[PDB]
């Protein structure tokens, strides 16, 4: 499921090519996994009893958009639009076990807000697993005469695969050092929960 | 029984029916053997007939098999959805270009029928100051075996363009193959007849070796013996056409029907339609009482000439009345 | 006689599949002796092979982890004294893991080994999470005891 | 048809009568029609719609259904310029309708291959993206039983390729990809493309060797020297046929190459064990 979903938001972030299904399975695996495990009322106003009323993406974006014609315009425009959770309430909710969970029947806000850190998710993957497999390529980089019928133009562009994209949710799992601060100098084995990336 | 053990696709009642009786018969499927296994093989070794080829990025010729598609075309030819008639004229495309190949090119000189003419002259005569010097080199190069699978595959490629005359399409240009065939076979005829006066003539045994090795050009005869008795009638029409053809041409050639009967080749065309009586399958008995009564009631040889061939022709008629099997029908008894 | 049927049933009628060399008594032995389609042995043409690619794996890692190489300069990037010690390190990891993670299966009642026990063992132990492959509350006695430790306090 | 029991399913295949058959089928029609001219709106509906066109043309068996779809699809493929159904999706469809070669009635076979040999002689469309995914089509086409429509396939086949032995033999063995016809014998077809390379035009005869017939020009040797002159006039009838055995002869000495390689490649797509020979 939601593999067209995820096809689409991958050719917004900058895949253009055509991943295979072993591409869309992990990552629907992270995403699924992400989700399960998944002013303010710490603001300063609440110090007191009572209340008072009150009186480089950008750069490559910009790039892509100078550098796309009318037909690719309107496909990225019309894939922008895609959604893990329009329209497909109980699907969604099938497929995130709700019930097994939590009470069912949230409200829809909720289910806006997972939409919208869904496609974060995956716009962040794509965009890290692309940089891991063109440093692969550019590393790696460093006969048949006559001709056929059916072969390709150029080619050249190829998609990116299963070990990128374990690469860099590896990458996208590290933590900061101020959670390892407190064991300098001793031999304790860290162990934490599951980063929401 | 071996032929019918095949996989699931094939239908499996055969299958098991010939598993369970090879089981049941128990140790005596293994022991029937007696002699020690058939093989095939050739009858000489020399190579093949072939012509040469000529691959576009090569700067050498190669030979080709002269044989390939010969057998499948025949049997597709002679053996009878809507594209069958696109593959038999394939097929009898193929025969015919075989045919023109084995028949062979030749260039003469210009003034042909002046030596014909002189040939028949000699023929008529008995004039013995004929040099005869090229067909008694001695040949001891080549093989006999071969010459004769040649001669055999010629008659087969024959046999099928005469019965290809049953199809309303092809009997035009096959038609007129055949009486092109004919009579460029009797031109020959006339020269190997003189050669063979001259060659009795000379009772030596000088240590000079036969002739040259070439394919007989008289398996026309035995394709017509063997077309004569056919179910359809255009074949039958045909091989008594054919017949009269050669006479035709012959009398042409000579100049007058006097002397037509002392050539060599109607002595041979009696003795196969005498020796077809003698076979053991009726059609070719039938085949030869029929060329027999072609030869006596439409070419009209002479009377020296049947009263010569008398004696065989009524042993010959006699004996295919005699063999005729009790039970068949009595057609050819009849015709006899 | 036989009961030769109508019609097969489905498992007659299969198209056979490759099989591989079981038995145990070895393959490629030259003396004197089979499955329907046997399944064809793994082979390379022409390539760098495995003793290249194996050796050439940790200088791989070493240049993912550290960074990058300039141009020049590669697969001298630890010194001979610490490739044995990775070396060392990889061994002990994997039998370590195995060794644990075998035990753990067993306890169970399962007989066979699944991808669970090992994932749960690296969970569990080593804070290593692998992507792509598929609670608690208290009773009333403790509740009781709460709530008679706080009617006390006050 | 196959004859197979009915079985005791809520869901299960029924029949229908021919009347209502037909209204259903009117219906369907219109439907698709008027669904189909808004393809730039559908939206979360463009995929329902071409699988739904997929599911009707892998199992209908009505013509006129079959050939409206295909003529839909043979518009979208050529007469379309906007934003494609899902740029190269129609290929999904497409691919879909080789199920066309056994159904017993060559009628949407015979279409279906008339697009796609439509397709692979156009200028324009020439090792792009579109003429890389019909493959199958191609060589399901190269396989067909209708000697019209395989000699075309094989005569576009050839004018692709190259004319060196060498190169011919080095795309049948390393540049083609037989997966389509693995089931089936394909030597045949790699047969014929080998022998495109091959001279046709010049003569042939068989080595000085072998055995033909007995020539005139041997007989008629002994008389080179001899001047003399015939008892007996020439004539009309003579000099006529003389002058048609000449012509004959001269007919005998113009066999090509062709005359017999191009039977041998024709029949041999009728029987396995010549194609073997070959």
């Amino acid at each position: 499921a939601n593999w067209f979903e995820l096809c689409q938001m991958m050719y917004v972030s900058g895949e253009t090519g055509e991943p295979s299904l072993e591409t869309t399975g992990i990552i629907e695996d992270i995403v699924r996994q992400q989700v399960i495990e998944i002013g303010l009322p710490w603001e300063p106003a609440s110090f007191y009893s009572v209340e008072v009323p009150e009186r480089q993406r950008l750069r490559k974006a910009d790039e892509r958009t100078k550098a796309m014609t009318k037909e690719e315009y309107v496909t990225w425009s019309e894939f922008r639009q895609a959604s893990f959770t329009y329209r497909k309430g109980k699907r969604f909710r099938e497929w995130a076990g709700f019930g097994l969970v939590t009470d069912s029947k949230p409200s829809d806000d909720i289910i806006d807000i997972l939409g919208f850190l869904t496609f974060e998710m995956v716009q962040t993957l794509t965009e890290e697993a692309l940089k891991i497999k063109e440093q692969e390529d550019l590393h790696r980089e460093r006969l048949t005469g006559g001709g056929g019928l059916f072969d390709p133009p150029n080619e050249g562009r190829t998609p990116v695969e299963p070990r990128h994209i374990q690469e860099a949710f590896r990458r996208l799992q590290q933590r900061p050092k101020k959670a390892r601060a407190m064991l300098n100098g001793t031999k304790l084995q860290q162990r934490t929960q599951l980063k929401l990336f | 029984l071996f032929d019918h053990l095949k996989p699931h696709p094939y239908s499996h009642f055969h299958a098991h029916t010939t598993l369970r009786i090879l089981g049941k018969l128990g140790g005596r499927n293994r022991k029937f053997m007696t002699e020690a296994l058939p093989v095939t093989f050739q009858q000489y070794v020399d190579d093949r007939a072939s012509f040469d080829l000529r691959l576009i990025g090569s700067k050498r010729d190669r030979a080709f098999p002269a044989h390939l598609g010969i057998d499948l075309a025949i049997q597709k030819l002679t053996e009878i959805r809507q594209y069958d008639p696109y593959y038999k004229r394939q097929a009898l495309n193929l025969i015919i270009a075989q045919t023109k190949l084995r028949v062979g090119f030749d260039s003469v000189p210009e003034d042909l029928p002046r030596l014909v003419r002189l040939q028949v002259e000699d023929l008529v005569k008995k004039n013995r100051d004929v040099d005869i010097s090229l067909f008694e080199v001695s040949d001891k190069e080549r093989s006999i075996a071969k010459k004769n699978e040649e001669q055999a595959l010629l008659k087969r490629l024959l046999k099928a363009l005469l019965y290809a005359e049953s199809i309303p399409e092809f009997k035009q240009e096959v038609d007129a193959l055949l009486v092109n065939l004919a009579r460029h076979f009797t031109l020959i005829e006339i020269g190997r007849s003189v050669i063979d006066m001259k060659k009795a003539y000379t009772p030596f045994d000088t240590k000079s070796g036969e002739g040259p090795l070439f394919i007989d050009n008289r398996v026309l005869s035995e394709a017509i013996l063997e077309s004569l008795a056919n179910e359809n009638l255009e074949v039958r029409e045909a091989a008594k056409r054919l017949i009269k053809e050669m006479h035709n041409a012959a009398v042409t050639v000579f100049g007058s029907p006097m002397h037509v009967p002392r050539m060599t080749f109607w002595s041979s065309l009696a003795s196969t339609f005498c020796h077809g009586c003698y076979e053991e399958e009726w059609f070719t008995k039938q085949g030869g009482a029929l060329g027999i009564q072609t030869l006596l009631t439409e070419i009209d040889l002479g009377d020296l000439w049947v009263a010569a061939k008398q004696i065989e022709f009524v042993r010959a008629l006699m004996y295919v009345v005699k063999d005729m099997p009790q039970d068949l029908p009595e057609k050819t008894r009849r015709t006899a | 006689k036989l009961p030769i049927p109508k019609v097969l049933h489905d498992k007659a009628i299969q198209m056979p599949q490759p099989v591989p060399n079981i038995g145990g008594a070895g393959s490629g032995r030259p003396t004197y002796t089979q499955p329907a389609l046997p399944k064809t042995p793994a082979f390379q043409l022409e390539g760098e092979g495995e003793r290249v690619l194996n050796k050439k794996k940790l200088d791989e890692l070493v240049r993912q982890v550290c960074g990058g190489t300039a141009e020049g300069q590669d697969g001298n990037m630890l010194t001979p004294e610490v490739e044995e010690s990775v070396l060392n390190m990889a061994d002990a990891f994997v039998d370590n893991v195995l060794h644990q993670a075998c035990r753990n299966a067993k306890e169970r009642g399962s007989k066979v080994l699944e991808i669970r026990d090992i994932q749960l063992v690296l969970e569990r132990v080593y804070n290593i999470r692998i992507p792509g492959y598929a609670k608690v509350q208290p009773n009333s006695n403790w509740i009781k005891k709460m709530s008679a430790v706080q009617a006390a306090k006050v | 048809a196959s004859g197979l029991r009915p079985q005791a399913d809520p869901n299960a295949p029924t029949e229908m009568k021919a009347y209502d058959l037909e209204i259903q089928t009117n219906l369907i029609l219109k439907a698709i029609e008027v669904t189909a001219m808004r393809m730039e709106i559908l939206g979360d509906n463009r995929r329902p719609f071409l699988s739904v066109l997929a599911t009707i043309v892998e199992k209908s068996l009505h013509i006129p259904l079959c050939e409206k779809i295909l003529e839909m699809v043979e518009g979208w493929v050529f007469r379309s310029e906007g934003t494609w159904p899902t740029l190269k999706e129609k290929t999904a469809v497409l691919h879909k309708m080789i199920s066309f070669e056994h159904r017993t009635d060559p009628t949407m076979l015979h279409k279906f291959l008339n697009l796609v040999l439509r397709i692979y002689e156009d200028p324009k469309i020439t090792r792009t993206e579109l003429t890389v995914r019909m493959e199958h089509a191609f060589l399901i086409g190269t396989r067909a039983q209708d000697v019209e429509m395989r000699n075309k396939f094989m005569s576009i086949f050839d004018k692709c390729l190259s004319k060196t032995a060498s190169a011919r033999l080095a795309y049948v063995i390393l540049g083609q990809n037989w997966d389509t016809l693995a089931d089936s014998y394909w030597l045949a077809q790699a047969s014929q493309l080998l022998l495109g390379a091959v001279d046709m035009n010049p003569t042939i005869q068989l080595h000085q060797d072998d055995f033909r017939t007995l020539p005139i020009s041997q007989l008629v040797a002994p008389y080179a020297k001899d001047s003399r002159e015939p008892s007996v006039m020439i004539d009309d009838k003579f000099e006529a046929f003389m002058a048609n055995h000449r012509r004959f002869l001269a007919e005998l000495g113009d066999v090509r190459a062709r005359d017999v390689l191009e039977p041998l490649m024709q029949l041999q797509h009728i029987d396995a064990n010549f194609a073997h020979e070959l």
